Formats: C-alpha cells, sequence, structure tokens
RNA sequence: UCUUAAGGUAGCCAAAUGCCUCGUCAUCUAAUUAGUGACGCGCAUGAAUGGAUUAACGAGAUUCCCACUGUCCCUAUCUAC
RNA sequence: UAUCUGGUUGAUCCUGCCAGUAGUCAUAUGCUUGUCUCAAAGAUUAAGCCAUGCAUGUCUAAGUAUAAGCAAUUUAUACAGUGAAACUGCGAAUGGCUCAUUAAAUCAGUUAUCGUUUAUUUGAUAGUUCCUUUACUACAUGGUAUAACUGUGGUAAUUCUAGAGCUAAUACAUGCUUAAAAUCUCGACCCUUUGGAAGAGAUGUAUUUAUUAGAUAAAAAAUCAAUGUCUUCGGACUCUUUGAUGAUUCAUAAUAACUUUUCGAAUCGCAUGGCCUUGUGCUGGCGAUGGUUCAUUCAAAUUUCUGCCCUAUCAACUUUCGAUGGUAGGAUAGUGGCCUACCAUGGUUUCAACGGGUAACGGGGAAUAAGGGUUCGAUUCCGGAGAGGGAGCCUGAGAAACGGCUACCA
RNA sequence: GUCGGAUUUCCAACGGGGCCUUUCCUUCUGGCUAACCUUGAGCUUGGCGAACCAGGACUUUUACUUUGAAAAAAUUAGAGUGUUCAAAGCAGGCGUAUUGCUCGAAUAUAUUAGCAUGGAAUAAUAGAAUAGGACG
RNA sequence: ACCCACUCGGCACCUUACGAGAAAUCAAAGUCUUUGGGUUCUGGGGGGAGUAUGGUCGCAAGGCUGAAACUUAAAGGAAUUG
RNA sequence: GCCCGUCGCUAGUACCGAUUGAAUGGCUUAGUGAGGCCUCAGGAUCUGCUUAGAGAAGGGGGCAACUCCAUCUCAGAGCGGAGAAUUUGGACAAACUUGGUCAUUUAGAGGAACUAAAAGUCGUAACAAGGUUUCCGUAGGUGAACCUGCGGAAGGAUCAUU
C-alpha cells in the first residue's frame, strides 16, 4: 500500500536476482512484460516502486481470454475494484429490451490510479482468488 | 462422468460416417489414434458401408486379425481404428491404395490409387518447438511427426510425408495463391486458392477462399489446410474438383447428365 | 437403447363436424368417386392443404430467389409425375387453386373406371 | 475428507448453496506436513495418476544456494528463527516454503577458502595466480562477514517439504538479509 | 295474559359465588371428587354494594412438567452434645 | 386450415362468463378379442420394500504349469499340440436404470488452461552405473517363501480359513554387462610469467537455485580497469549463436550441488540358410511387456461471457475464526479463502439480493401454426446426480465406486 | 441474335465505386522495385505509395447487414428414391443378360449471447471556458 | 365606469355531428382494426368478501395489505314497449 | 308482482379454538461421538549376519599344551526392512437431546359465519315520492329486516324564476 515493505515477508518477483556483490548501474532488477493485444505498459509500472505479484505487468499473472470494459463503483478494497456492466436483455415476446447491470470485481495494479466512475477495461485471467477473474489494462478516465 | 467413454450410440456419432439409424443402436467407437473422434472414419465402418467388401463385424474383425490389410505401412490389426483426413490404406490384395479424402458435401469420400501415390501422402503442421536436447520437432494432424525438420518450416505448412523414410521430401509454406482444402466447418471439401488472411491479432484468424467459380467464403484459419500450390496438386483431387455449385445448376446438371 | 423410429398422421379432422353443406359435398365426392371412408377424403383434403400451403409459403417470398426456384421446379416435378395437371402450364395458378375434387378425379380409382375394365368403382 | 471446491462455501452474495453434490475423489485435501528438525522420515504418498509425492518429516539436512557467489552445498539446518505467516510455526521449529532459518555453513567456509583464499578476522604457484585473478571481488558486506564469523548463515528455505521432500533454499542476501534482520531486532 | 318501580342490559360463570354435584363434553393420567378449556333457566353471578380484562409484582391460594433428591420402596452408617 | 354458435329480457343492443366445437410422440376408464408394419410400456402416488434365479469377466504363434487331463512323441537328454484350476497383467470407473436432491446449482451457446490432464496411449526408446572404484564383485547373466498340490482340523454355519512341505515373474532390496569426442574442478616449469600434453577425476534422465543464448526502432568520435586469434602492440579484428503466436519466468542448453536413489528387455514366441580362428563362438528378420520423455489424440478438472418458473402474504442479506480483498504458508495434478496466520467493515441488493415454494433434473425438443404466442419435456440422444439416508476410504491412470470396503442410522 | 435465354455500337429506372467543389478515403518509412515525372524507328527499364503485408498514435461506448466458426446428431422444414401405395427407411439399378459406376444421403437467423472487416440514419455519450487547449 | 373589436388563461352546453359510443350521451368519452405522443394506478362473471392464519399503523373505534375452500348461470349496463 | 333479514329443519365448506402435541428441526458458543485417513510411539513376528564361549582329532603341520573352514547346537548385540495387534495428537465426520416459519391438518370439546335452504315461522326493509326518496362515511340503539344522529352524493321526485 503506502510503501513496499510493509507485510512481514518480503516482496519480490520471484527468480529475478541482483547481485550486492556487484556494483553497476541500475543496482535494481525489475522485470515487466507486454499484456498484449496491442495494450501499452504505462511508465509507473515500468519504473515503480510496487511488486504486486498478481499485476498483469510486472506479476506472474497472464492476460488471455475476453475483454470487458466498465465504470468501477468501489474502490473501498484494497488492490482491486469492482466495474459495473450495463448492458442490456432483450426478450422476445414484448420486443423491446430491459437495463441489466453486472457487478464483476477486477484486480488493479498499482499501476493505475482509479476512482469511482472511472472507465476501465479488463482482460481475463487465471482465477485470481474467489471472486476476482479479471485484471485491469487501462483506464481512460483523467 | 467417473471415467472416460468407452461406448457410442448410432445418432450420435458424426454425420460423415452415414450410419443408419435402424440395423442397432450402438456405433462404432474408435478408440485413442492419430485423428479426432469427429474428424476421423474407423476402418470397420470404412470397409462396411463404403466399399461393400465385408457386410458382418465378425467378417471384418476377421480380416483385421489374418493381416489381410494395413494402414500406413502398418498392420494395425484394431478392430475399430480410426483413419481421418490424408490417410493412406493399401491393400495387398489387387494392391489398390485408398486415400480417405472430403468430397464436395462434406463426407469421408474415398480415392483409390495406385502404388506411387500409396507411398506418398501429405500432411498439416500443427506446431513446430524444440525438444529435449536441443531436438526441433513438428506435430501433424496425424501424429506423422517428423524429427529434425528444415528451419523454414513454421506453424500452417504442409509436408510430404514418404511413410516408408523420416525426410520430408517437399515442404510448402503458407502464404497468398496456394491450393487449398478446407477440413471442418459447412465447406468441408473445397479447394480455392487462398487469396488473403485477417489475422484477428488475439486468435480466430479468417482465411479468404475463393473457387474457380468465383465463389468467395471465408473459413478459420484452424480449417484450412494447403494441400498444393496453384495448378498442380500435391495429391489427386476427388472426384467434383471442390466446387460446391450452386443448388439450381447441381440440379439440373444431375437431371441432364444423371 | 433402441434409436426412435417416427411417425406421422395423414389426416385431420376438419373443425366443425355438423355442416350440412360440407357434410353434404364431401358425402357427393366420395360418393361419386368410389370412397368407402371419409377419413380418406379427410387425409386426401391434409395432402392438398399441405401442398396448398407449401406454394403459399413459396409464394410468399421475393421472385427470382434460389430456393423458391428449387421448391417451386420440384414441387412441380413432383405434380407432372403424378400428372394431376397438364404439362404445359408453369403459372402455378392451377397447383396453388388444386381442389380435392380435381386431385381425386386422377388417382387410378378413377382411371380403371373411366377406361372400363372393371365397369363399377367398387367391383374395382 | 478435506475437500477444496468452493460448493460447500457461500456465495459472493451471501446465499448459502444448497448440497449439489457429494464431494469426490478429485477435490481431496490432505493433512499438512509439520516438517520437524533431524532424522529424516520422508513418506511417499500416492497421487492422481501416480507421481508419487515426497512429505518430508523430521528433515535433517539441506541444499542451499549462495546467489552472489553462484554456489549450492549440502548443510545441515540449526534451526528456524523467522516465519512471515506464523509465529507459531517458528515456536515448534517447523520447516515451510519461504522459511528463515539458520545454517552450519561450514560446506560454504571451506568453499570459500579455496575458492578467494583469503584473510578474514582480524600454496602452489597455480593456486597463487588463481587466488589473483579471483581476488579484488571478497568485498560482499560486513553483515554477511559477521554473520559467517559467528558461524550461522541466515538462508531462506523455499523449496516444498511437503511436495519434494527436501528444504533447499537460498542464503539471504543484500537488501533481503538487511530486512530479514530488521524484522528480527524489531519488537 | 298475571305483574311490578324495573323486571338483570353489557359482561362472566359449577368462578374464592352452583344446592343437586364427584353437573355434562374435551384434555391432562394407566387410573383424577384435583387442574385447565367449553356449556349454561345461574338454589343464590353481574356492573364504583363496581363488571370484564390485564403487563409487572406476591414469604398469598390450587394444577402440571423438567431437574433434583432417603418423602418413599427400605432402610443402613458416621460425627458432636 | 386470420370462422364460430346455445344460454340473462315480453322483446332489443351490450361488457361478461358458463357451455358447445376441434387437437394432444396426455393419460386413465367402458364397450370390438378380424387382418402386412416397427413396436409405447409400473414416471406421476411409494428414489417404498424385496423371496428368487441372472446381469463382469478375460486369451494369443507371442507371461507362469504337472487336476496324478487328452496322444502324437520321432526337432528336443529343457519344451515349443492341447493345457481345466491357481499366480501375474487388464477390465470391472463401461454399459443399463431412475430424476430424489438441485434455481445462476446444473444445463445451453461461447471461451481459458501462458492454471492442470494422460491405463494400452501413442510416432520412437536412452552407446553416459563394471560407486574402498586400473579389480568387495556371476552378466555363456543371483536369493527366499507367500498360491494350486500331499495330506491334517474348526463350527448349523459364509466367494471363511489355521495350517507343515515343493515350486514363478511384468516380485523385491539388488545388479551389471558396449565404445568413442569436447568442456570443466586440482596439480613436481620459470631467484618468473600471452604453457599443460601425463594424471585424480566429473558432465544421461527427477528437485532448488541464479545467470548466460533466450537480442531485430536508431546511427556517427574520445576514452579506460588488462593486450584476447594474428599482418608492421599505427591495429585490418569481420565470419562470431539467437525458435511461433499479442503476451510469460515459454519449450529449451549449460554451470558447483541436492536424489533419500524411480530408471534405460536378470520378459517370452516366430524364422534360423553365412564364415571359420570348434564355440553351438561370430553374425541373419518379425511379434503382446517398457521410458523418470514429449511429437497433438478417447477422457477429466475447474473456468469466461449471457440466458431459468412462481412468490415482498420474504427489504435487507453476508461472521465464536471466512464474509469480499492484500501478503505468506499448507493442501491439491495444479488456479483459487480450498484451508490456515496476520488488515479494513469489505461483498450483494428495488436492474429484486436474501428467504420461501416448486405437484423443478437442464437442453435438442413435443402440441396449434396468419402472425405474436400458451402449455409440456420423468421418457428413445447430450450433460448432471444417485444406485436404501448419510459419511469416510484401499486398489487403480482414472471411483467418494456401492452387482468394492468400513462405521452409524427408517 | 439460338423457348428446354442471352448482346461489341444503348433515349431510361438503377445495388454501387472513384473525381473536385474552404472535404488527401485518417500515417513518418520499406519488402513483390507498385497501375507511372521516365521514351533508338508507331511499344515508354528510379519522381506522385498500399493490389499481398510490418515498425509509429486513435483501431474511443452501446442498439442493425452479409459472412465464419457454427448454432450436436436426431426431431421439424423437408431435393431424390415402388416400404406394392402410405406410415416409414436411405434405400435402389441393368443395357455389350459372362470385364461399370454410384443419382444421392442437400441451399432451410431451428428459446439466441460472444468474436472479425466496409455501411453510422435513428437515441444518448464524452471533445477547448475564470484554457491543465491543438499545431512546431 | 361603459360600448365596439383582438385576445391570453379558467370554470358550462341544444344543430337529425360527417367524429365516437351498447346506448344514455361526449368539443371530449374524437383524432383506437386505417389499431403505437409519454407515463402512473386499477379490473378480468356474480357471491363468499373487503371475509386473512398473517404483516403494519392506531389508545380504541378501526385504517392499509389481503385470500382460499365452497356456491352459482347468470349478476349487471342502456333504451324500448304499461 | 318482485323482494330483505333474524328464527326453525337438513346438508356441506372454510375459519377460530383450551389441549405449552405429531412432515431432513437445513445449525447451535452444544454435548456425546463410531469409522476411515495423516500421524508424536514400545515394533509382540520375521530373511541374509559375525562359531568367537560349547564335544572335536582333520586336511598343513618337529603325528609333544596353536589354526581360512561349517556342521547334530545354543550366545552379551549392531543393518538392507512392509508392518500387523496396540497407542498417543489431529483433521473429515455417520448417528442420539435442542431460542426456527413451515410447502397437511390430525384428535380437537366448543364458538349460530357462508353458500346451498323447500313449497316453514315472524314483519315489510327495497323496487312508484314503495307510502319516512334512495345511497355512501361515521356513531349509537333495537327480535328481525332496520331506525336515528351528524357530512356528503343524485345513481332524485328538481337540468328550469323574472
Amino acid at each position: 500500500e503506502l510503501t513496499v515493505q510493509s507485510e512481514r515477508a518480503f516482496q519480490k518477483q520471484p527468480h529475478i536476482f541482483n547481485n550486492p556483490k556487484v556494483k553497476t548501474s541500475k543496482r535494481t532488477k525489475r522485470w515487466y512484460k507486454n499484456a498484449g493485444l496491442g495494450f501499452k505498459t504505462p511508465k509507473t509500472a515500468i519504473e515503480g516502486s510496487y511488486i504486486d505479484k498478481k499485476c498483469p505487468f510486472t506479476g506472474l499473472v497472464s492476460i488471455r481470454g475476453k475483454i470487458l470494459t466498465g465504470t468501477v463503483v468501489s474502490t473501498k478494497m484494497h488492490r482491486t475494484i469492482v466495474i459495473r456492466r450495463a448492458y442490456l436483455h432483450y426478450i422476445p415476446k414484448y420486443n423491446r429490451y430491459e437495463k441489466r447491470h453486472k457487478n464483476v470485481p477486477v484486480h488493479v495494479s498499482p499501476a493505475f490510479r482509479v476512482q469511482v466512475g472511472d472507465i476501465v477495461t479488463v482482460g481475463q485471467c487465471r482465477p485470481i482468488s474467489k471472486t476476482v477473474r479479471f485484471n485491469v489494462v487501462k483506464v481512460s478516465a483523467a | 462422468a467417473r471415467g472416460p467413454k468407452k461406448h457410442l450410440k448410432r445418432l450420435a456419432a458424426p454425420h460423415h460416417w452415414l450410419l443408419d439409424k435402424l440395423s442397432g443402436c450402438y456405433a462404432p467407437r474408435p478408440s485413442a489414434g492419430p485423428h479426432k473422434l469427429r474428424e476421423s472414419l474407423p476402418l470397420i465402418v470404412f470397409l462396411r458401408n463404403r466399399l461393400k467388401y465385408a457386410l458382418n463385424g465378425r467378417e471384418v474383425k476377421a480380416i483385421l486379425m489374418q493381416r489381410h490389410v494395413k494402414v500406413d505401412g502398418k498392420v494395425r490389426t484394431d478392430t475399430t481404428y480410426p483413419a481421418g483426413f490424408m490417410d493412406v490404406i493399401t491393400l495387398d490384395a489387387t494392391n489398390e491404395n485408398f486415400r480417405l479424402v472430403y468430397d464436395v458435401k462434406g463426407r469421408f469420400a474415398v480415392h483409390r490409387i495406385t502404388d506411387e501415390e500409396a507411398s506418398y501422402k501429405l500432411g498439416k503442421v500443427k506446431k513446430v518447438q524444440l525438444g529435449k536436447k536441443g531436438v526441433p520437432y513438428v506435430v501433424t494432424h496425424d501424429g506423422r511427426t517428423i524429427r529434425y525438420p528444415d528451419p523454414n518450416i513454421k506453424v500452417n505448412d504442409t509436408v510430404k510425408i514418404d511413410l516408408a523414410s523420416g525426410k520430408i521430401t517437399d515442404f510448402i509454406k503458407f502464404d497468398a495463391g496456394k491450393l487449398v482444402y478446407v477440413t471442418g466447418g459447412r465447406n468441408l471439401g473445397r479447394i480455392g486458392t487462398i487469396v488473403h488472411k485477417e489475422r484477428h491479432d488475439g486468435g480466430f484468424d479468417l482465411v479468404h477462399i475463393k473457387d474457380s467459380l468465383d465463389n468467395t467464403f471465408v473459413t478459420r484459419l484452424n480449417n484450412v489446410f494447403v494441400i498444393g500450390e496453384q495448378g498442380k496438386p500435391y495429391i489427386s483431387l476427388p472426384k467434383g474438383k471442390g466446387i460446391k455449385l450452386s443448388i439450381a445448376e447441381e440440379r439440373d446438371r444431375r437431371r441432364a447428365q444423371q | 437403447p433402441r434409436a426412435p423410429r417416427t411417425y406421422s398422421k395423414t389426416y385431420s379432422t376438419p373443425k366443425r363436424p355438423y355442416e350440412s353443406s360440407r357434410l353434404d359435398a364431401e358425402l357427393k365426392l366420395a360418393g361419386e368417386f368410389g370412397l368407402k371412408n371419409k377419413k380418406e377424403i379427410y387425409r386426401i383434403s391434409f395432402q392438398l392443404s399441405k401442398i396448398r400451403r407449401a406454394a403459399r409459403d413459396l409464394l410468399t417470398r421475393d421472385e427470382k430467389d434460389p430456393k423458391r426456384l428449387f421448391e417451386g421446379n420440384a414441387l412441380i416435378r413432383r405434380l407432372v409425375r403424378v400428372g394431376v395437371l397438364s404439362e404445359d402450364k408453369k403459372k402455378l395458378d392451377y397447383v396453388l387453386a388444386l381442389k380435392v375434387e380435381d386431385f381425386l378425379e386422377r388417382r387410378l380409382q378413377t382411371q380403371v373406371y373411366k377406361l372400363g375394365l372393371a365397369k363399377s368403382v367398387h367391383h374395382a | 475428507g478435506i475437500s477444496r471446491d468452493s460448493r460447500h462455501k457461500r456465495s459472493a452474495t451471501g446465499a448459502k448453496r444448497a448440497q449439489f453434490r457429494k464431494k469426490r475423489k478429485f477435490e481431496l485435501g490432505r493433512q499438512p506436513a509439520n516438517t520437524k528438525i533431524g532424522a529424516k522420515r520422508i513418506h511417499s504418498v500416492r497421487t492422481r495418476g501416480g507421481n508419487k509425492k515426497y512429505r518430508a518429516l523430521r528433515i535433517e539436512t539441506g541444499n542451499f544456494s549462495w546467489a552472489s557467489e553462484g554456489i549450492s552445498k549440502k548443510t545441515r539446518i540449526a534451526g528456524v528463527v523467522y516465519h512471515p505467516s506464523n509465529n507459531e510455526l517458528v515456536r515448534t521449529n517447523t520447516l515451510t516454503k519461504a522459511a528463515i532459518v539458520q545454517i552450519d555453513a561450514t560446506p560454504f567456509r571451506q568453499w570459500f577458502e579455496a575458492h578467494y583464499g583469503q584473510t578474514l578476522g582480524k600454496k602452489s604457484k597455480n593456486a597463487e595466480r588463481k587466488w589473483a585473478a579471483r581476488a579484488a571481488s571478497a568485498k560482499i558486506e560486513s553483515s554477511v562477514e559477521s554473520q559467517f564469523s559467528a558461524g550461522r548463515l541466515y538462508a531462506c528455505i523455499s523449496s516444498r517439504p511437503g511436495q519434494s521432500g527436501r528444504c533447499d533454499g537460498y542464503i539471504l542476501e543484500g537488501e533481503e538479509l538487511a530486512f530479514y534482520l530488521r524484522r528480527l531486532t524489531a519488537k
């Protein structure tokens, strides 16, 4: 949260190591990746101090499957949010529509800062937790 | 499920096998083999309702155990052996080889040819990667793998297998203007001289394929299988040449040359 | 388990049973075409309604459609093969307006009687 | 009969799911490892498709890698001193993944004296030239040097004793060691 | 019709008020002159001689149940005076 | 086949129902026992109970033999015919039945595994071990009983067994026989220095590290910490390796070590024609058993997006410590509050959560069709659950298995 | 001009594609040396890019149109077929009566959500306000 | 203040209405089988019955919500004949 | 003429109802709690191990007091080792009592509600100004329909006054 090392454990990207014996430029080593599908890794993810092993830019998760867009509705939960997808359902008898909203929780990397009302696109990844199955990939609400 | 499925019933079997709904309630289930469950033709049904060589399951199994037939150069005495697309099965009695090809309407057509076409066959590369000890290899649709391929072979390519050695005599790549064979979907068994492709980054590429009648259609990349360059084929085309003619023209041509 | 074997009905009981006009007309046609029962006119009307509905849902579609052309040609070929319609009329008006009497005056039961090798429809 | 499915778990809306299916062999669970120190008793347990799992109990000696020096030797674990998950684990002195332990490291000391041959604390020509070539790189850190002098290196055992039966690990370097010693000193 | 000043209204009842009476029906029990509910031609209930109801309260008066036990089957033993 | 008619009044026009009418792969019942055709069939109540008998066993040229079985033996001084029983291997997790439970739970369409599956798979094996070792030591290649059998006994007794003795592996702890190259850890030569050729030896396949190759946007000149093949130490210094998708720490190869050790025919049939350095020596071809490996396959597992009947006579629901999320661990074939340790009050909800009912298994689909529709789907195929109610487990690749077991309960 | 139908000179209604009207269909650059400044003796071998593809930004949200995967197979719509018709089923054939092949086993949004390119009318939605504004 | 004209806004009606309605009748009850400007609420034959085991408000009287069993072939509306 | 309500007769239906009663009551901060599984244990039985301490000349031996070598047999104990029988801590968890609505009512004494009632008794409440116009809201009284007091309505017996 506020600091990288708040937890009693040590936060680091697995299987990447910087030698303390040697003294070269860019002493710390961090690893990033391209999320794919034409999504750009932001500078915050590129040169941030966070770890977020469950993020799709520097963590050990993969983005493949469905891509959704929705407006976030809550942020009070840590390192993840819930977006709202306000689709509309068609029924054939009366030949019209009705508004149905589905609330799906999504993990957000510290690379993005999200507030209520933000429009966010998310990508499907492996089951991250009990409810969370998607990962935030881009925010377009400044 | 509690386990794997070991039975298959009629009307629950793939359409291209052409099993009548009467005269039994079960279908010949193909066990583990070189081809998919749906996109393959078992040897028993192939002998039964395509050549009418045998008329009984007992006679078919006896034929199989007496080693009078063989597949791809191997006897393969399996009573429900699955042989799918591009499968070569030669018959020593009169030495006639059958290639299991796809007709225009979408069923397992059989092409009877001679020893040269028995020897040489075509295969579609599924993936190319590196094995243990730094050994590169490929995967084909029938599992006929060749070790140590030439570095030009990439995904979605076709190769020629001599059925005797492990060397790829001919290889044909993937690009515009090539004779193709769509194996899947509603266009089962059509040759349409691939024109272009929409990649759609993320998978599920689409290919524009146009028959000699200028009948242009689209298909998934997972279904098209290049079989040769424009003009000459690598293997003999089946009857009908994979045209899929319009319904009125086909019906009046049947009426005329019935 | 045994694979299912399909069966179908072939006749339709009319919506109202007692018409002094419909019952009387169907009695005339049955008597004058040698029909032992009423279910036979019921089933012949069932086939006539089937073919008329096929013609109607064929005609409701726009002209030159290949499905329309194929279905109409197949229906015309079958109707020419059975022979109830003259083989030099392709306006489809006669096949849509085909009546039960016209359909029945072509089947072999009337043919044998009119050719005279039976001298009676009941005898035939 | 340790279940692993979410069917017994209440839904995200707070609803209690009804009993749909009897729990299966697939989503079974098994008892933890609780690996102790000394007199190794590795137990083999058959899993799905074979694949014998090695439940480590009473592990004695483990393989530890020095990331800076690029070496890994088999040394005896003195005991666990810090565990980020549970302090009860430290109290019972059990060995789990990512656990901070202390090891004899006398393989490591001997390998250091064979590699660099530099006097610490305070003979052929080939050995002389090789030590000269490998010199100018014995400046690891004061904390690591003092820990070596004390004779018990700080390591993180990061293998899975309950899956493989070995408490393989790596020696604490740089920021990792500094952070963990800070936690050890902090109350 | 006799008849008074009026002829017991609302309520309640074998009620601490019912003689007959251990009233009749149901329930509580194996069995109940007990208890509760219900019925009222109520010997002789009944409206500030207050009627009916009522949460809480009661060293008030009855019934049942659980627990518990020498009240009892069926008594025995110990201590102090 | 886009239809109506009878019934309120003395009479009339009306909203309105009660009827009449026609169907049902919708039943039951009463009257008809004449004939080609496939044949629905104990589902509604009682997923209630079962007396009886069956429904899972298994062989080839190619695993072990001798019920004290058969006859030719004429190739066997060890046999390659038949070989019942028993051991080993495999199956029995298929199939068939029913619809009890189940309301985002199944299921349908569509996805993901870069989050995991894999008996026989299957396309083929893998010149790497003579571990007090240049000689404890067989590799013309080791050891024992558990079975049938020879007899003994136990109860009314069970697909019950105690026994004493013979015998086999795909059994066991073992075990080894087949090269050859290149790199790497140490090392008898220099009162020095751009050297190792002898030797001690290590480098196949499972688990932890950590890195290198795991690089393509884009090019011009000084520098140093030390010379690295070699023209003229002005320095030409190049050929130096580099695999797909959008993406991974991907498939990979190597580096001191960890392996307590799982391993690379101590199985069997069929052809046996070539040469002599005489051994039955060297060699001659096929077939079921295997791999700690992948070359997709039959299979399972969770999982993405949408869609389910009636109810507000159900507006709030979700916790001693799972109730949404973060870190770490454990467990799992791996994802995951799946389970534990440590924060906030987090998640759902009038767009109907939650709760209740269902005379609810979900689909393809079944009955009329102008259209839009209203009911039904227990049942011939797919998927799920169960095999008296619950639970918990061994073997097995796969079972919460019931024509497998254990324990409690109509 | 050839009934079981087709034009090479066209008064017209037209599905449509490019040209310029303050409007380059929206790009800085190359692979096959690209429909063209280029050119002995009427057959024109480098300037203005996209006919098959990549390095650099937006492919900004939603409701329609042909397609594809395919909406399991059955079952319905239903071409063809003497089960003697018909329900059905995918059967069924003889001329050189003694050496062939098959006509076939289909073109039908089959409670309807999700992916891909061109079409943007209709109804919203955000672009530059005491300029954190676009161009270099 | 009054009259004569134009209004804007709100309360009422007789032309055999071409409009609507079963008809009384209606400047809306028209622009509705040539059926669609936007929305809320209510009814599905007459009784049982505005009766609920229930739930809420009220000190009470009572208010809101609100059935079913069962019964019935009629109940009712608008004219038209004494 | 139609017609309303008590009351009496018959039958049916539903409701209330003492009886602290009887359909997975699904889970208790619950208590007992088999059985399987993982496990902290002494491994009661077993195969190959050292003949040294036992009766032994022998093969080799100046056949005069010492030996590789087992056997008819027992010793003071260490491994390749499943592990029974049992047993300590757990984690699943059958089945026995309990602050819960039901998706039947049962046995329910009793409580004159409702519809059918049969040619019932008592008076007309309404239908005409029904002889007191009718009807609604509220309140009270009386055998019964009803009556009365207050606010209104016309669905009135008045569309009407100068």
